[PDB]
RNA sequence: CAUUGGUGAGCAGCGAAGGAUUUGGUGGAUUACUAGCUAAUAGCAAUCUAUUUCAAAGAAUUCAAACUUGGGGGAAUGCCUUGUUGA
């Protein structure tokens, strides 16, 4: 499983996979920690500029996680971490196989909350100590106390006590002697979700049928009751900026403020996150500013803020409603395709079956940034003929790019689904071009390819037709039909002089460009499914049906090798910058690194989740991945 | 009116000026060394001065009606009735959709001069000066051709 | 930024200088900005001549008086390399010192350069005007300070008061005390009618860049981004001896007034508002003004400054005081 | 941002300092009764003489203004300076002037109001600092060369910036401006809050609720097409309606069976919205001009349900309660008068009631039937219930005749409902 | 003119938290 | 504690009625009139001038 | 006859609960992502400042110090240099 060559670097573009983020403030500054998988990325709350992420991977996937200071606590499985700076200082490993799900720190003691309702305490072995350490006592609640544990909260100005809070009631144990001081009475409704309010002795408790519930702790009382009916409440937050506001987040997706003091609603934030990925998984005030941090399981992070009322009295009357402030984002499903825009390794292309295409930035997290999609205006004067409701287009399955004409004109070529044209894109505006190219043979889009000058575009047909348009103007040129099926690839070497094309028949034909002219045509054994071409070396790979990579010299149109070894299909693959290596996945679970020379694997993986896509970078240096599951991109370092 | 008492609190003593941030608690310079119940007095004072008590908490709780109108604004949400369980369409908005065009599958070569629906098979007839009878099989997705009838020297106005 | 600012005699405006070139006259009370000049030069410090129709800014190598809207109306050619202005308001004269060691006094009303005196110790680290005599105070890099006339080519008196060079000076309004601060970390009090020290706190938890005084007598000192304030510190009794923290109450050792911690700026001047419980101060996001309630003469004399002047009083004022100037040859101890 | 626009901010926080003579020339230049010329001239002293005397006509006319002769028309009042004050202290002066522009509110018309708003305007620069109540209490009064004049001395709040054309302007702001003035959402919670305390202190009068009232059923009328705009209005407009409806005073009542109207067509709305609207209606319904509007708008609300159950029978509370403010002998009468509202709806309900809550009315079931001719859907759904009383209850003479008055007219569904019930 | 609706730019200010450390005590 | 800032009532030093005389306030304090001895010397000699 | 002149009145064609032009505000980027403050080998982040002082170290005959001037001719009174008189 590991490999000789390459080595797994980290994930780009994956912001939080939807485990409630933790806040924690250094003075002055704010930072978030959210959950990525198998490790957490540190945000400053500011610019949410990327800070710190975890050294190394963790064994099993994060669950809970609690900030405090330069401290950050994550929690998977049976073992709790502390991380400082994101490096690993001391691992407190619990005694028992049960996982832990909840985790709470007030002062110096660290309670962990485990699936069989067992509460384990840790204190620091020394007053002074950053971190609790050492093993203090173990607390159970019976089914009899009460029921399964949501969450470990504790109260300012309670000495020495935790207040569990459990689907049944609430209860108070004194860590310190390990006893329940008090068992509150039962509700009737299964509680999600705790808050403490900045208020004295008073935690907000979210139902699972739509009641926020201000339950006073030391009056043992109901204060009280909001209804928010058909809902379930997933995060509570208070506003402590001065002016007494309520943030209530629902599983739809919906974020709701109220305004205690009047008993009245501000506004609603309508479908700020998915419904379908956990709506707003979490939602919390920052400590006495006026902006919102909001995240869910869509892989995006989202700030709002709240503007000083416009009218010169009554301020706490006439409220503005929020406003989107910044946030970072990334992908909802997997992504599916992948390629370098540039040279250097600054830029990566998405695209994802979200419908959405993105511009992910290696070099920093800051820089990447979402195409946009609107269209630009027909020059002709006729109107667009689209539905009115703005819907994505149809997800991304081939894409080409070039960059010798850059910012002159569009210079992405994207095919879709389904879908009987390809439409271009442009690298430096950021945004959808102003053609669309045809494939007038009543075929669907099946290859799409680019002359390295920039100034044609390639489309490939599913019925074996070959359209050539002028990337500049986007008008038809000219238009080759060799291929009875469909063309799976289409490339022109550097000279612009000689044209490759294959398809599903099987069939490699050499067409001269400049003359239009077929230069010689080549049968092989199987269907022909992908194709790349090498410029440099004039060597192009094509992955058979029958799983062989067949490696052909266009100069000569010959058969130079021949590789074999793969168990299934060839998902994608990748030529190395200098011409010597393919690098392949296939559906069974494996990436092998082939050297050309000698016509062998000298290298091989095995990936727990098969790999879709493969591409070096041009300088060589990184290797990029994307796979069936995972919202973002593995990035490998070439070790050669 | 407490309802549970800690008896941990009341023996518990804790120093001051350890930390700095404690180091406000004190009444006087002397003071050192605090028991529990005091120290706990102390800390809500200092909590007060961070988070100043609100009006809600404290003056307010909730423990024919007039106010039964602002009860059920609160409650809901929408307020429109779902156009759903309504059997009468709305007055000046349509919710209208369009489909895929149901000549798409075999076109006109002529207006269409008359269009009928089957009474009870989805059936859509079509006729024109092009004189032909085209049927067409509407499902909203495909539309079909069910049949073509040409009629020589027959122009089809109805 | 850095931003530094320097107040009207009588309070009514404001002149801030950055030191990349934003020089902006203002009159800050009621937000009105008089002229903006944004000189793609460094400008170094700026002063208000006579009144707020005149302003001086020392740009990289030359002096230059403008107008009131921003127009120039002078390029000063003698005075190369200006680094610190002041202007001794009852005799008219403009006084710079820089890099080059020449302490040049120039007559603002007739256009003449009274004098010109080698300093003969270096570039000049610091300068404040003494009100009472109007003999102007150089500190240098030897940490020696020089007092200066302008009829006399040499220092009339010369006090070490530091083990290095002197970063700030501060006279009170009645000329009797004097605050010097040094890079060895030390403050020390000077009592300038006799030539004694007073005071001399040696060891600072770090150098002090700049010390003022206001009219009450409230002593203000700053390092890097703190600004701490001592009340009844310029006295000759003992206990009034700066101290930062009193051991066990002692009531004698004289704790800080007031302090305030700019987090992340360094300050780069003090100037208290004249007739106001006000402290500007410049820091390198801007211009900022603490409350010091005390600071300031609550009872000003209208005749010579006067706070609420009307243009018309202000012309009227702008003559007769420049009927009575005092000759540059009157400065003496 | 640039040191012209921050300086901009401390201009306007310092906007009522005085700082030197022609700031002092511009303020105290302002004045509702005299020139600017005369204004500069005067003291304080002679303003607050005319003031004094002008409290006094108005003592006369309303009691209520003789308090604040204690509090802002006093003599130390003259040496207080609000520039000078702390902040704690503002906010009760801030409160004793708002408390005074709504009772001046009532009175503009009349000529000493305009000599007691000087010395607020003067003294403690109303027209500066207190700038949204005093456009807010005169409001109504937009086309009164009080108005006028109210502009020409005001700086405008953002939210008011709709007059910004009218400020020294010959013509008065029209009628349909005042539309766009309200139509802003932002505005409408400001006037409500402004609404909501002349109803804790019942100073409302008739003048500005015909006002209030115009204002927001043409806001909805401009609302009209745009249905998001309506749904947010739903939350700002009824909930005055509930506070209006609290009101003891008549007019604001019948105010607010003006507003809940208009909404009923202009948006449809749940049951459970229109009923909620019945109980708060019904609460506090006395005044006999109040329960003739009333009646009125519960038959309005009905004929909007478009749903099932549009001619369902009320909940029992609400039957009972009805009743009460309403005896039969009244919606007799209500049927009568040939010019009535179409109600069949909420007859058919209030039908429906009778028979499964009230059994001694039955008789006034045949008296209610014969009155008003109701839609067939709802004749059936009389007859569908009256069947069952039969089965259940003991047969009865009225009972029979009210059949027997089904009998006579349209016996063929008659026998539909008999053939599918029995 | 309508009512101008701008988004004053929000910049960071302090704001003073109750530390739980302060909580935790031994006998 | 007890703060107390000095405090300027605008109505005593600015007029409210426009054509009266502006306050003239005046402190005697010498630390407020330096140079009493030239300036004198000055009126002297503009005098004899 | 021509307008690749202006201003309009209408078609063909394009055409999913509208389309087109202009504009204010904010947010993210425009260099390659190791957190805030301070008296910084640690504290604070609720600050302490009732230990923040003492001790130790620390002063070139460099006792030099315009590298900073638009050209020509001077410079009473100044200032620089040199010598001199008398204390
Ligand atoms: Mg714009
Ligand atoms: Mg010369």
């Amino acid at each position: 499983k590991n490999s000789k060559i390459f080595s797994p670097f980290r994930i780009i573009g994956n912001v939080s996979n939807g485990v409630p983020f933790a806040t924690g403030t250094l003075g002055s500054t704010f930072y978030i920690v959210t959950c990525v998988g198998k490790t957490f990325q540190i945000y400053d709350a500011n610019t949410l500029h990327l800070l710190f992420v975890s050294e190394k991977e963790t064994p099993s996937s994060i669950v809970a996680l609690s900030a405090h200071f330069h401290y950050v606590y994550a929690a998977y499985e049976n073992k709790v971490g502390i991380y400082k700076r994101g490096i690993e200082e001391h691992l407190l490993e619990l005694e028992t196989d049960a996982n832990v799900e909840h985790l709470c720190i007030f002062g110096d003691y660290l309670c962990a909350s485990t699936d069989d309702n067992s509460i384990f305490i840790y204190k620091k072995s020394d007053p002074q100590d950053k971190y609790p350490s050492e093993f203090y006592t173990k607390l159970t609640v019976t089914e009899i106390q009460g029921g399964e544990i949501v969450s470990l909260q504790h109260l300012a100005t309670y000495l020495n006590k935790l207040t569990v809070v459990t689907k049944s009631n609430v209860l108070l144990f004194n860590v310190r002697t390990g006893k329940l001081v008090f068992t509150s009475n039962e509700f009737p409704d299964q509680i999600t979700t705790a808050e403490p309010a900045p208020v004295l002795d008073i935690i907000a408790l979210g139902t699972v049928t739509g009641e926020v519930i201000m339950f006073n702790m030391r009056k043992g009382k109901r204060i009280r009751t909001i209804k928010i009916p058909q809902s379930r409440i997933s995060s509570l937050s208070f506003r402590t900026d001065g002016s007494s506001h309520l943030s209530v987040g629902t599983s739809s997706g919906d974020l709701i403020f109220y305004d205690l003091d009047r008993r009245s609603r501000i506004h609603v934030l309508k479908n700020i996150h998915r419904e379908s990925y956990g709506g707003v998984t979490q939602a919390t005030f920052l400590n006495g500013q006026p902006i919102i941090v909001t995240s869910g399981g869509d892989n995006s992070l989202k700030e709002y803020v709240f503007d000083p009322s416009l009218s010169q009295g009554s301020g706490d009357v006439v409220v503005q409603p929020p406003r989107y402030l910044r946030s970072r984002g990334g992908h909802s499903q997997p992504p599916s395709y992948i390629a370098f825009a540039d040279s250097q390794s600054h830029f990566m292309l998405s695209a994802s079956k979200d419908r959405s295409l993105w511009s992910f930035s290696l070099r920093k997290d800051a820089q990447s940034q979402e195409m946009s999609q609107r269209l630009h205006k027909k020059q002709d004067g006729g109107r667009v003929g689209g539905s009115t409701i703005k819907s994505k287009f149809p997800e991304i399955v081939a894409l080409a790019i070039e960059n010798a004409r850059i910012g002159e004109w569009e210079n992405i070529i994207t095919a879709h689904k389904d879908e009987k044209f390809a439409r271009t894109w442009d690298m430096r505006n950021k945004r959808v071009g102003r053609w669309t190219f045809d494939t007038t043979d009543d075929g669907f889009v099946k290859s799409v390819a680019m002359s390295q000058c920039g100034n044609f575009g390639f489309i490939g047909s599913s019925n074996g037709s070959i359209t050539i348009y002028n990337m500049q103007s986007g008008i038809l040129r000219k238009k080759y039909k060799l291929h009875k099926r469909a063309v799976t690839g289409i490339s022109l070497d550097g000279m612009n002089r000689k044209m490759v094309s294959c398809g599903l028949d099987g069939i490699v034909g050499f067409y001269d460009f400049n003359k239009s002219t077929l230069l010689g045509k080549l049968k092989l054994d199987a269907p022909i499914t992908a194709m790349v071409y090498h410029r440099s070396s004039d060597l192009f790979a094509l992955a058979l049906d029958d799983l062989s990579i067949v490696v052909i010299d266009a100069v000569t149109q010959r058969v130079v090798r021949q590789l074999w070894g793969h168990s299934n299909r060839i998902t994608a693959f990748d030529f190395s910058p200098e011409g010597r290596w393919i690098v392949s996945a296939s559906l069974d679970s494996t990436i092998r690194t082939w050297d050309l020379p000698t016509g062998g694997c000298i290298d091989g993986i095995i990936v727990d989740n098969v790999a879709t896509n493969v591409k070096f970078s041009p300088n060589g240096d990184l290797l990029a991945t994307t796979h069936v599951t995972g919202n973002g991109i593995c990035i490998w370092t070439n070790r050669a | 009116e407490a309802a549970w008492i800690d008896s941990d609190d009341e023996k518990i003593k804790v120093p001051i000026l350890v930390t700095n941030k404690t180091k406000k608690l004190r009444t006087s310079y002397n003071e050192s060394k605090i028991n529990g119940v005091h120290y706990i007095n102390r800390l809500r004072s200092q909590f007060e001065k961070i988070y100043p008590r609100p009006k809600w908490v404290d003056d307010e709780s909730d423990s024919g009606d007039i106010n039964a109108l602002t009860k059920i604004l609160s409650t809901t949400y929408n307020y429109k009735d779902t156009l759903s369980n309504s059997k009468l369409l709305p007055p000046k908005k349509l919710d209208i959709v369009r489909l895929k065009d149901a000549n798409a599958s075999h076109p006109s070569h002529s207006a269409i001069q008359s269009l009928s629906f089957h009474p009870s098979k989805p059936l859509l007839l079509t006729g024109g000066y092009d004189k032909t009878l085209r049927i067409y099989h509407i499902d909203g997705k495909t539309n079909h051709l069910v049949t073509s009838l040409h009629l020589v020297g027959s122009p089809i106005q109805t | 930024g850095p931003y530094h600012i320097k107040y009207a005699k009588n309070g009514t405006h404001l002149l801030i200088t950055g030191r990349k070139g934003h020089v902006a006259s203002m009159d800050w009370r009621k937000g009105q900005l008089r002229a903006e000049l944004f000189l793609n030069e460094t400008c170094h410090s700026a002063t208000y001549l006579q009144n707020e129709q005149y302003f001086a800014v020392a740009q990289k190598k030359y002096t230059f008086i403008y107008d009131h809207e921003g127009t120039e109306l002078h390029r000063l050619k003698q005075h190369i390399e200006a680094r610190h202005l002041d202007f001794l308001p009852y005799h008219y004269l403009l006084v710079t010192a820089g890099e080059t060691g020449w302490l040049k006094y120039h007559d603002v009303s007739t256009g003449q350069l009274v004098s010109e005196l080698r300093t003969k110790a270096g570039p000049t680290m610091a300068m404040a005007q003494n009100p009472w005599n109007a003999v102007m105070h150089l500190g240098h890099s030897n940490g020696t300070v020089s007092l200066w006339s302008p009829s006399m080519p040499e220092p009339l008196v010369k006090l070490l008061s530091a083990r290095g060079p002197v970063n700030s000076i501060a006279i009170d309004r009645s000329g009797y005390y004097m605050a010097t601060t040094g890079a060895d970390r030390s403050m020390k009090i000077w009592d300038i009618r006799n030539f004694k020290q007073l005071h001399s706190v040696e060891s600072l938890p770090t150098p002090g860049t700049n010390v003022s005084i206001s009219d009450t007598g409230l002593l203000a000192l700053s390092r890097g981004p703190h600004v701490t304030l001592w009340k009844d510190a310029l006295k000759l009794s003992g206990d009034s001896k700066p101290c930062f923290g009193s051991m066990g109450g002692n009531p004698h050792r004289n704790t800080p007034y007031m302090s305030h911690l700019f987090a992340g700026n360094k300050v780069e001047n003090l100037g208290f508002v004249p007739f106001e419980d006000l402290l500007g101060v410049g820091h390198q996001t801007g211009i900022t003004n603490l409350i010091v309630p005390g600071a300031g003469e609550a009872n000003y004399d209208a005749l010579e400054l006067n706070p609420f002047e009307t243009k018309k009083q202000r012309q009227e004022q702008e003559v007769r005081t420049l009927l009575n100037k005092l000759p540059a040859d009157t400065i003496t101890l | 941002s640039s040191l012209s626009d921050q300086l901009a901010q401390v201009a306007s926080n310092n906007a009522t300092v005085a700082l030197d003579r022609k700031r002092r020339q511009k303020l105290h230049s302002a004045s509702l009764i005299y020139n600017s010329k005369t204004a500069a001239t005067q003291d304080y002293d002679f303003i607050f003489e005319n003031a004094s005397k002008a409290l006094e006509e108005l003592s006369q006319i309303e009691p209520k203004f003789a308090i604040f002769s204690r509090t802002l028309f006093s003599e130390s009042s003259i040496s207080l300076d609000r520039n000078v004050q702390t902040k704690e202290e503002i906010k009760d002066l801030d409160n004793a002037i708002n408390a005074y522009l709504l009772l001046a509110s009532s009175k503009w018309y009349l000529a000493p109001t305009l000599h007691a708003t000087e010395w607020l305007v003067r003294r403690f620069q109303i027209h500066v600092k207190n700038t949204e109540m005093l456009l807010l209490s005169t409001l109504n009064y937009y086309q009164t060369p009080v108005f006028k004049r109210i502009l020409s001395i005001i700086k405008l709040p953002p939210l008011f910036n709709c007059l910004s054309n009218f400020v020294r302007s010959e013509k008065p702001p029209t009628a349909l401006t005042m539309i766009k003035l309200f139509n802003d959402m932002d505005f409408l919670k400001l006037y409500t809050s402004y609404l909501d305390q002349c109803i804790k202190h019942n100073a409302t009068y008739t003048n500005q609720l015909l006002f209030t009232t115009c204002c927001f059923i043409n806001v909805v009328a401009f609302n009209s097409n745009n249905d998001e705009k309506l749904n947010q209005l739903v939350p700002i407009l009824l909930e005055i309606s509930a506070k209006l409806l609290a009101s003891k005073s008549k007019d604001c009542q019948i105010a607010a069976h003006t507003i809940l109207v208009v909404f009923a067509t202009a948006l449809p709305l749940k049951k459970t919205i229109i009923l909620a609207a019945m109980e708060t209606i019904l609460s506090n319904l006395d005044a006999k001009e109040a329960k003739h509007s009333a009646l009125l708008t519960i038959c309005k609300l009905f004929q909007t349900l478009k749903g099932q159950g549009n001619v369902d029978q009320l909940p029992s509370k609400i039957f009972k309660l009805f009743d009460s403010k309403f005896d039969t002998v009244s919606i007799l009468t209500f049927l009568d008068k040939e010019d009535k509202p179409v109600c069949d709806k909420f007859i058919t309900s209030y039908t429906r009631s009778i028979a499964r809550y009230d059994r001694s009315k039955l008789n006034i079931i045949l008296s209610l039937l014969k009155k008003i001719r109701l839609e067939r859907y709802e004749v059936r759904l009389i007859i569908t219930d009256l069947i069952y009383l039969s089965e259940i209850l003991e047969d009865k003479s009225q009972l029979v005749e009210l059949f027997e008055y089904f009998i006579s007219i349209n016996e063929d569904l008659v026998l539909k409902c008999l053939k599918s019930l029995g | 003119p309508k009512v101008v609706r701008e988004a004053k730019k929000v910049e960071m200010t302090e704001a003073r938290a109750y530390n739980a450390d302060a909580d935790t005590a031994k006998a | 504690m007890k703060i107390k800032t000095i405090k300027r009532s605008a109505d005593d030093y600015v007029p409210v009625k426009s054509t009266q005389e502006s306050q003239m306030p005046r402190n005697l304090n010498p630390e407020l009139h330096p140079f009493e001895r030239a300036r004198e010397y000055t009126k002297a000699l503009n005098a004899t001038k």
